[PDB]
RNA sequence: GUUUCUCUUCAGAUCGCAUAAAUCUUUCGCCUUUUACUAAAGAUUUCCGUGGAGAGGAACACCAAUUUUUUGAGCCUUGCCUUGGCAAGGCU
């Protein structure tokens, strides 16, 4: 069928790299066909590596080159 | 439906070690799991090489299907079923 | 299709999007042009000039430009009844 | 379609059927050789029966165990037609006659 | 093309979902003698039929909305590279 096999990754830690050369680091519940993804705990790893704390975001799909999970399924 | 030979040999390729090149230029080499008939691609295991050079080693990833530009499948598979 | 069926099991050189060159051995195709090549060399360009080996190429169709042809490809009547023997003629009387 | 059809309690019942009348289509043979009685000797048949026939039974059995036992397979002999070769001849000529008529025919000729 | 008839060749096959007789060598039995026998084995042939192949005759005849194909394009600055370009980096 057309979802993403993303149901492993669920509530375990992820790191997400984005498009243009962006990096965040969740703990994941959602995905959906296109793979909008819905991170929670989420923070923005700035260039400079000052980090910010944000709230619950959604993602677009088209937006990933790469879904990497920091602590194991 | 009409999926083609290629993705075919994209299942055929799983349990094995390929490696794997995306847009942006960093090279991944690890051992696949599953692969979707989009090209979503999970990988265990792997050892990248960033783009500037650097090598790291990762647990578990997942690649986004129309993010990669070649595999680098196993030779072996040549004399496939499929072919 | 019937085209592109033509070329099948030659030596084929195609040319990605960002500027890469690859040389393959041409054995799979697809309904949005991915690639199976195999035994295939990536090639880059005295203006230096580089050739590297890869192998069974599966090409995501996004990236083809376009492909071409440079190699020539990596490859009765049952016997019947009559014999043949040694004799003499012999003449008739007269 | 329908679960069942009223070919269908018939039908399968042809399944379990003795060897002739399992099968669609087979091949013709002669009146010669269908053992019309032969499915009742082979059975031991309930002792009943008077002392005459149960050594009857037992009889035929032996010579039915003989003739399979002997069996040789044939030998490839070469097809060679009799009455062709008659017929190929001047002296023979054929014609459709009733088997009453022949039969009278041979008891003449053979007297 | 379907039937038919004839010929040639090979048969491994339940060539047969059926089942005959003969010869020889032995073991037997009634037995003056011999056929005709008996009933088991083995080697053998004959006969009733069969299949495969080939030759020839005859008779009737569809979608531009993220996952590929209707595009994030395109533009600059640094180092090297003899040049060409490459490694990038930064932009809108």
């Amino acid at each position: 069928a057309h979802p993403p096999e993303l149901k492993k990754f669920m509530d375990k830690k992820l790191s997400l790299k984005l498009n243009g050369g962006r990096h965040v680091q969740g703990i994941l519940r959602g995905f959906d066909p296109f793979m909008n993804l819905v991170i929670d705990e989420c923070v923005e790893m700035a260039t400079s590596g000052q980090q910010n704390n944000i709230g619950m975001v959604v993602i677009r799909g088209n937006s990933i080159i790469m879904l990497e999970a920091l602590e194991r399924v | 439906m009409s999926i083609g030979v290629p993705i075919k040999v994209l299942h055929e390729a799983e349990g094995h070690i390929v490696t794997c090149e995306t847009n942006t230029g960093e090279v991944y080499r690890g051992k696949l799991i599953e692969a979707e008939d989009n090209m979503n691609c999970q990988m265990s295991n792997i050892t990248v090489t960033y783009r500037d050079g650097r090598v790291a080693q990762l647990e578990q990833v997942y690649i986004r299907g129309s993010k990669i530009r070649f595999l680098i499948l196993p030779d072996m598979l040549k004399n496939a079923p499929m072919l | 299709s019937s085209k592109m069926l033509q070329h099948i099991d030659y030596r084929m050189r195609c040319i990605l999007q960002d500027g890469r060159i690859f040389i393959g051995t041409f054995k799979a195709f697809d309904k949005h042009m991915n690639l199976i090549l195999c035994d295939c060399d990536e090639f880059r360009k005295a203006e230096r000039e580089e050739k590297r080996v890869l192998g069974l190429v599966l090409l995501r169709g996004e990236n083809l430009v376009s492909m071409t042809v440079e190699g020539p490809p990596p490859k009765g009547a049952a016997g019947g009844p009559g014999i043949g023997r040694a004799a003499g003629r012999g003449i008739p009387a007269g | 379609t329908p679960l069942y059809t009223d070919n269908t309690a018939n039908g399968i019942a042809l399944l379990w059927a003795p060897r002739p009348f399992n099968l669609r289509s087979g091949r013709t043979r002669r009146a010669l050789d269908i053992p019309l009685v032969k499915n009742w000797y082979r059975e031991h048949c309930p002792a009943g029966q008077p002392v005459k026939v149960r050594v009857s039974y037992q009889k035929l059995l032996k010579y039915y165990v003989l003739n399979a036992l002997k069996h040789r397979p044939p030998k490839a002999q070469k097809k060679r037609y009799l009455f062709r070769s008659f017929k190929a001849t001047k002296f023979f000529q054929s014609t459709k006659l009733d088997w009453v008529e022949v039969g009278l025919q041979v008891c003449r000729q053979g007297y």
